[PDB]
């Protein structure tokens, strides 16, 4: 019954991306002083099952001046790596016990930009031709802001597995000994996964130009779908790394209860940022990576090399 | 003879501009930060050092067998 476990993980998470689109706007609504989806629910709660069927009735045109084998291959690789990344992730037991899987996250988070380079090219001209070339350019630069300060906690964890990442945090909630790194951990995933303040990707992006600009609601229904699957997955990855919960072997039930409550709270912030701050005007977006983000990340890197040595506090492996 | 303006009852409301509430600034910050961070590393070396002791016990049970 291994095969019944995989389907027990793909299917209960497509609701949690469909029941996030509804909480996308109720939370964003009470900031504007207005109620949620009022009339169809009764409380809203039945909105996405009606808002899903309309997309698969509405005619999925292909553009006449488009290519063929590239345009319908990027949504295959969209949902592939958006759902494959959920595998090696402990809660409290992962589906797969990888020896080194923290690196496998970057082995999965690297290839997502190789679909945007397809879809911007595969269909058509200037509103996604050059306008998607400068969306690959922002997402490549925020790995070296990411991969360094992901390594900067592993000097304190001890190894590459994720079971040690819960063992080392039984008494600490490790956001305290590394709180400068925890800041730039947030803004990276806030800009890499193509969200609201650093937003030259989706729809705020000259407010007209996106990679969604050409997909009718047949193939478009996944792009949005798949994408919303990253944003609840960097949140499930931050809260297993910094803000780690407590594991008890005799009681694994109380792990997940105290766990899903925490990833939901960080997921609120991606909604709660969008209702405050304006955009970044593509220069100043990348003007603060090199000049401003990056030299501090090397500074704390040299700090986290020497401090396990000159404390005589080497982590065991 | 039924016309508007009252004989009295007025404010007015201000034209002003003020909300400068400070705020715990100016060497108060950078002092709670370092004082919190050094509590973190002090909470290290009591766990990371202690886990290395149990680490050697885990290798110990290996070596006492395997002849
Ligand atoms: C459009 C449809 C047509 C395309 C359909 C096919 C698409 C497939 C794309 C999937 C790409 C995922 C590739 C990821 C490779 C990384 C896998 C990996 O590293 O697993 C971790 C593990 C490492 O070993 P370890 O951790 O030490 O095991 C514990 C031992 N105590 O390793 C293991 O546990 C076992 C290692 C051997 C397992 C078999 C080999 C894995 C790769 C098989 C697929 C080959 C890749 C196909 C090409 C990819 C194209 C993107
Ligand atoms: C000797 C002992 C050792 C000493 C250790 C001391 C530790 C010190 C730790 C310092 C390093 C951590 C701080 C990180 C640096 C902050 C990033 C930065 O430099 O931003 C600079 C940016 C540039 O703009 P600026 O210079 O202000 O010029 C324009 C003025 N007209 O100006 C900005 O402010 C930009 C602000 C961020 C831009 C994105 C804002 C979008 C919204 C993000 C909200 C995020 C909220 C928090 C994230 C979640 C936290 C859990």
């Amino acid at each position: 019954m291994f095969m019944i476990n995989i389907l027990m993980l793909i299917i209960p998470i497509l609701l949690a991306v469909a029941f996030l689109t509804l909480v996308e706007r109720k939370v964003l609504g009470y900031m504007q002083l207005r109620k949620g989806p009022n009339v169809v629910g009764p409380y809203g709660l039945l909105q996405p099952i009606a808002d899903a069927i309309k997309l698969f009735i509405k005619e999925p045109l292909r553009p006449a001046t488009s290519s063929a084998s590239m345009f319908i291959l990027a949504p295959i690789m969209a949902l592939g790596l958006a759902l494959t990344m959920w595998i090696p992730l402990p809660m409290p037991y992962p589906l797969i016990n990888m020896n080194l899987g923290v690196l496998f996250m970057l082995a999965m988070s690297s290839l997502a930009v190789y679909s945007i380079l397809w879809s911007g090219w595969a269909s058509n001209s200037k509103y996604a031709l050059i306008g998607a070339l400068r969306a690959v350019a922002q997402t490549i630069s925020y790995e070296v802001t990411l991969a360094i300060i992901l390594l900067s906690v592993l000097l304190m964890s001890g190894s590459f597995t994720l079971s040690t990442l819960i063992t080392t945090q039984e008494q600490m909630w490790l956001i305290l000994p590394a709180w400068p790194l925890a800041m730039m951990w947030f803004i990276s995933t806030l800009a890499e996964t193509n969200r609201a303040p650093f937003d030259l990707t989706e729809g705020e992006s000259e407010l007209v130009s996106g990679f969604n600009v050409e997909y009718a609601a047949g193939p478009f229904a996944l792009f949005f779908m798949a994408e919303y699957a990253n944003i609840i997955m960097m949140n499930i990855f931050t809260a297993i790394l910094f803000l780690g919960t407590s594991h008890n072997p005799h009681m694994p039930e109380l792990y997940t209860i105290n766990f899903t409550i925490k990833s939901l709270l960080l997921t609120m912030s991606f909604l709660w940022i969008r209702a405050s701050y304006p955009r970044f005007r593509y220069d100043q977006l990348m003007h603060l990576l090199w000049k401003n983000f990056l030299p501090l990340t090397l500074a704390l890197c040299m700090w986290h090399v020497s401090l396990p040595i000159l404390t005589s506090g080497i982590p065991p492996q | 003879k039924q016309d508007m303006p009252p004989v009295g009852g007025y404010g007015p409301i201000d034209y002003k501009r003020n909300l400068p509430r400070r705020g715990l600034s100016g060497y108060s910050m950078f002092a709670v930060g370092i004082g919190a961070l050094l509590f973190g590393y002090w909470s290290m070396m009591k766990w990371n050092r202690e886990r290395r002791r149990l680490q050697i016990e885990d290798f110990e049970a290996r070596i006492a067998l395997m002849p």
